[PDB]
């Protein structure tokens, strides 16, 4: 059995288990699927009871498949191809969308940040500088060391516990052996 | 046991050995009469249970976020009375006990009790409703220890 | 049926589905499966969010499934495990 | 006496709150909490 051939195999059993008709299927993380997994989805969505897709998008269509240069370029046209099968099987769908914002209520630059991204021309930040830091290094020893005491800085003076930090890497081969 | 061979869920190899008489000897029992006589029952039913890191470890504390314990039920079944957590084991007992099975009973029972006290909690968290009864079915010898 | 959940990051959609799963755990803990669809690299960590209930403190009728995952059980359920399968080497 | 002098002495003899549960395994088995 070729090691790609479970969701293949998944597949064509999903309308053969009885486990799976009653259930509820909640899919999220994902940016796109490959067409194997597309195959498990849209036999979930014709053998499961019900099933929600969360998608991190701004206001996908269905229509038509988004623009290349479009920030939302993979979810969307993810969205158009899910929405597509689910029309095409004449599921009854129900659409919701968070036009608030949740994660950032507390910080104003990230949510500035994160609303301004794709922005073109940006809009300039007037407000204090506090939550969001560009910081410059000699090398990639000096990074690491000073974001060392950076961490040390906000467990010891600004009650963050060591899970509360992410570091992340494009090329985490660059600096894993040193970090 | 060909349906199951058939549809490959047990391969072959597995389904040369197998003691059907074993098998079927379970159900003759009164726990596993309960078990086909009951109002509700499920099976291979996986858990995940969060337990505050202090009971595994000591000096921890409540901010200290919980360890994730995990396991597989065996089996869970409802009668009009309540709900009974069932295990099997393929645990050797009539070949080296003095007492048999009298032996094993005592040592048995101590070498699932933490076992059973983790799942006793997880179904009792979990779902909040108490279980009334937890059986050990033991292939061999057909016995059933209760807990 | 089907619910197309859409938002920026930041929009709240998976704590919103941490949180529904775990009211329905509340509402029926033996109630119809629930499967948690997820990348294998974002397994474990849903597995501990939903975990983290005062109300019930784990889950049973609702677990975190990866695609792979997902196959092991229902092929489980369905047959076909028997053959042996290849590594990439 | 310098100024840092404090600073420098609460620092030195910090210690993380949750030092102990820092290595401490988040998934554990059935099986390995009876080990
Ligand atoms: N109602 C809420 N109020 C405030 N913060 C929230 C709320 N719901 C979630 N958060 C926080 O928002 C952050 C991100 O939530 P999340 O559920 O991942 O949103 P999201 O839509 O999935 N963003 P993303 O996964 O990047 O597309 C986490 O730190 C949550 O604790
Ligand atoms: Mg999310």
């Amino acid at each position: 059995l070729h090691s790609e051939d479970y969701l293949t195999l998944l597949a064509e059993h999903i309308p053969l288990a009885e486990d799976i008709k009653g259930a509820h299927i909640y899919v999220d993380g994902f940016y796109q699927f490959t067409p194997q997994e597309f195959r498990v989805l849209e036999q979930l969505m014709v053998h499961a009871e019900h099933i929600t897709f969360s998608l991190t998008a701004d206001k996908p269509s269905y229509e038509r498949e988004p623009h290349e240069l479009e920030l939302f370029r993979m979810t969307g046209k993810t969205y158009y191809r899910l929405h597509q099968k689910a029309k095409e099987l004449n599921l009854d769908i129900t659409y919701k969308e968070l036009s608030g914002t949740e994660r950032h209520t507390k910080t104003p630059e990230l949510a500035h940040l994160e609303a301004q991204y794709e922005a073109r021309p940006a809009i300039p930040y007037a407000e204090k500088q506090e939550a969001l830091t560009v910081m410059q290094a000699a090398n990639r020893r000096a990074e690491l060391e000073g974001i060392a005491r950076e961490i040390h800085a906000l467990v010891r003076e600004k009650g963050y516990r060591y899970k509360d930090v992410a570091i992340l890497a494009r090329q985490p081969e660059d600096y894993k052996d040193m970090v | 046991v060909h349906r199951l061979y058939e549809k490959e869920l047990l391969t072959e190899e597995q389904k040369d050995a197998i003691d059907i008489e074993e098998i079927v000897q379970f159900f003759h029992t009164e726990i596993g009469g309960q078990l086909i006589g009951a109002k509700w029952k499920d099976r291979e039913i996986p858990f995940s249970l969060a337990l505050p890191a202090k009971e595994i470890y000591p000096d921890a504390h409540e901010a200290d976020e919980p360890l994730l314990v995990q396991g597989i039920i065996d089996c869970l079944y409802e009668t009009e009375d309540g709900l009974y957590l069932l295990a099997y084991k393929s645990d050797r007992i009539e070949g080296k006990f003095q007492h048999g099975f009298e032996g094993a009973a005592p040592i048995l029972k101590k070498r699932y009790e933490t076992q059973i006290q983790l799942y006793t909690k997880a179904v009792e968290q979990i779902a909040k409703t108490k279980v009334k009864g937890c059986a050990l079915y033991f292939f061999d010898g057909g016995h059933i220890l209760t807990l | 049926g089907a619910e197309f959940l859409v938002g920026r990051s930041g929009s709240g959609k998976t704590k919103l589905i941490i949180n529904s799963i775990q009211d329905e755990l509340r509402r029926a803990p033996f109630g119809k499966p629930i499967i948690f669809l997820v990348p294998d690299q974002m397994t474990f960590l849903m597995e501990y969010e939903l975990a983290k209930t005062p109300d019930m403190g784990g889950m049973i009728r609702a677990q975190v499934f990866s695609f792979s995952r997902l196959a092991w059980r229902v092929l489980q359920h369905t047959g076909g495990m028997s053959r042996p399968f290849l590594t990439s080497t | 006496s310098f100024a840092f002098d404090e600073k420098a002495r609460e620092q030195l003899s910090w210690t993380y709150p949750h030092q102990e549960v820092t290595q401490i395994r988040t998934k554990q088995s059935v099986s390995e909490i009876k080990r």
